[PDB]
């Protein structure tokens, strides 16, 4: 609902969206693993209202990706009838409409950014952890069997 | 208001006192029911929340201002037209056991939702609430009454006409004024008359 | 398929037949008024 | 708590007792013990009375409930007759949804790293796919085997 | 942040809003919540105390303040308080602000996860537990 | 005993030379509500 | 399209809801007169 990716054989350079939104500040992309957006105007380009086309390093080489991201209002909801806005039927649906997708967003994973109490999983798995890099960071697997194997003699 | 032996209080930070002649008839079964007195939004309903049992003190709903209101009991206003009939020429009564009624149809000079039940000789037919106030309408907005100057309902039957029994309900601050009705029946002679 | 009208809803309750009813009877009224020129509405509150 | 149900199954489970609220019967699904594929309505378990399941193929068990996430339930049409019943649906919807987000059952991942200001994680599971964490316990003892 | 605040080392200025004094608790060194006449409120926007504090905001999710069904006035101040708390309630899950566990497996789609604490009882380990082979 | 109800006599024969009769003497009632027939007249030539 | 025509506006004022109206009865007048022969017109005025 909220998010789309798609991997380039060796020859992306458009895109058609097929996520809705409800203005188009709240669409971002982010390439395939980096923690910085791409910047509006130099990397990329709003095409009409359907398409988006790339301007920096456009043909994307072999296994990269390229997402796409949503983020509504969540500070105050768009109608509020004591402050003057008329009441219609589209005043409620627009209303009703904006509480649906927070809840989109975030069954998707697309909005938690941190927590603050102890988890418990239950005996359940965790998959794609990633790779260490600080020495705070969860190790995964095949990084402790790499380094117990790399010391049997 | 809509209620029976009402009287006038004042209420102050969501909290007012029962009074006394209404006890015995709250203890026993009775309604209790609470309307605006004054502004715009006069004759409208408000609710409670709890009653305590030793001081008798009452708490409203959230959000309702400090001014004058009504407190009360309420009734039923139930009504039951009759079933319609086939009549001929010179008067005679005519298909009591070949006719199939199909719908009714309701004009309303002033009414809010209700309740309406058609049962048959074994079994229940239609059942559920109406109203002929609209999402378009202008007579609805907040702060004003939910009444439409005029309007028409429409109930589905299908069964035969005169094994039927219908009633109309309504115990709440809207009024049920009915004009007209009006039906479909379904009835087709194969022979000529004399 | 035909249509219809009842006549008038303003001669209160009766219990024969269907068949005899004079034109305007109803079988069942309750806390109603009978009312000419406003028409067949609800009766109003007791006022204490 | 509110979404959630568990009954432990010690040799006498045949009957469960609901004691969740949920929105209509289509929303609920069970899990035998730590199995992802759900139970196959119609041959393991069916309706009773909506509070009561029939067990027909017999360790605990678990519900859970899952409201509709598509659409609000009731659109305001033009020509639809005004009552209360029907505004009062869409704001239980919302809170029902409130519920189920807040105690993490509707969760499935991440896009993002996730940050934790120094708590722990407890019952994390055995890994087996090369891509998973790793338990106290699995390195632990593995350091034997490795030390003999 | 919109539902939860930190302050890092006597008077703590509340930034976020709430509806009633009551859902307002405190923590003290990730740790039981510190039980108040500890601290006590001074104002209606600062708290007086009796490292890092943290304060987290949590309204109530059982019922809705509003149900027109029972009887609830049919004005605008009670659509305004529902939508209110209905954003509220979005600000407050959104941050994962009740978290405590989950009962589905995760997948963290190849990134990773930093702040983790040392195990005691068997679970997930930090690099550094691991780093510390030495043998 | 039944709510509401019909039944269906044959006579063929001609209509004025006849006599019919119904009885019941039993612990249940016999209310007539209406009856109906079936004529075969044809005249053959116009009035006047 | 159909047309029609009003009977008569020489029965002056009624309150009661048009179903039930007489011929000729009208909903408000004001300094008019109900005059026969001449027709509904204005009054004449007061003198000194």
């Amino acid at each position: 609902y909220s998010v789309q990716i798609a991997v380039s054989d060796g020859t992306l350079t458009r895109i058609a969206l097929s996520i809705e939104y409800f203005e188009k500040d709240d669409i971002t992309l982010y390439r395939n693993l980096e923690l910085t957006p791409l910047v509006l105007g130099t990397d990329w380009q709003w095409d009409g209202d359907t398409h988006i086309n790339l301007l920096t390093g456009i043909p994307v080489p072999v296994g990269s990706y390229i997402t796409v991201r949503r983020n509504t209002d969540i500070d105050r909801a768009f109608n509020i009838y004591d402050g003057g806005a008329a009441f219609n039927r589209e005043t409620l649906d627009e209303n009703f409409k904006q509480m649906i997708y927070l809840a989109q967003e975030f069954t998707e994973g697309n909005g938690l950014t941190g927590l603050y109490f102890p988890l418990d999983m239950h005996g359940f798995q965790i998959k794609n952890l990633g790779e260490p890099t600080d020495p705070g960071d969860a190790v995964t697997k095949q990084y402790v069997d790499t380094a117990n194997t790399a010391q049997n003699a | 208001p809509f209620s029976d032996v009402y009287l006038r209080v004042t209420i102050t930070d969501r909290q007012f006192a029962l009074p006394t002649r209404l006890r015995a008839a709250v203890g026993s079964g009775e309604g209790l029911f609470i309307t605006f007195a004054d502004t715009s939004m006069g004759g409208m309903w408000v609710g409670y929340e709890s009653i305590d049992p030793t001081t008798y003190v009452v708490t409203t709903v959230r959000n309702v201002p400090d001014g004058e209101y009504f407190v009360g009991l309420r009734y039923t206003s139930v009504l039951s037209p009759t079933p319609p009939l086939v009549r001929d020429a010179n008067g005679i009564v005519i298909g009591t056991y070949q006719s199939l009624l199909v719908r009714y149809e309701l004009t309303l000079k002033d009414s809010g939702e209700f309740h309406a039940i058609i049962t048959d000789s074994s079994r229940t037919l239609t059942d559920g609430n109406y109203s002929s106030l609209v999402y378009s309408s202008t007579e609805l907005l907040p702060n004003n009454p939910t009444d439409a100057s005029l309007g028409r309902t429409i109930i589905p039957v299908r069964a035969q006409a005169q094994d039927t029994v219908a009633t109309f309900e309504a115990n709440a601050d809207t009024d049920l004024c009915i004009l007209d009705i009006e039906y479909v029946l379904q009835y087709r002679a194969r022979r000529k008359r004399i | 398929a035909f249509d219809g009208s009842i006549k008038s809803l303003l001669q209160g309750v009766s219990q024969q037949v269907p068949r005899e009813r004079l034109d305007g009877q109803v079988s069942v009224q309750l806390n109603r008024l009978s009312d000419v020129v406003n028409g067949n509405r609800r009766r109003p509150g007791a006022r204490y």
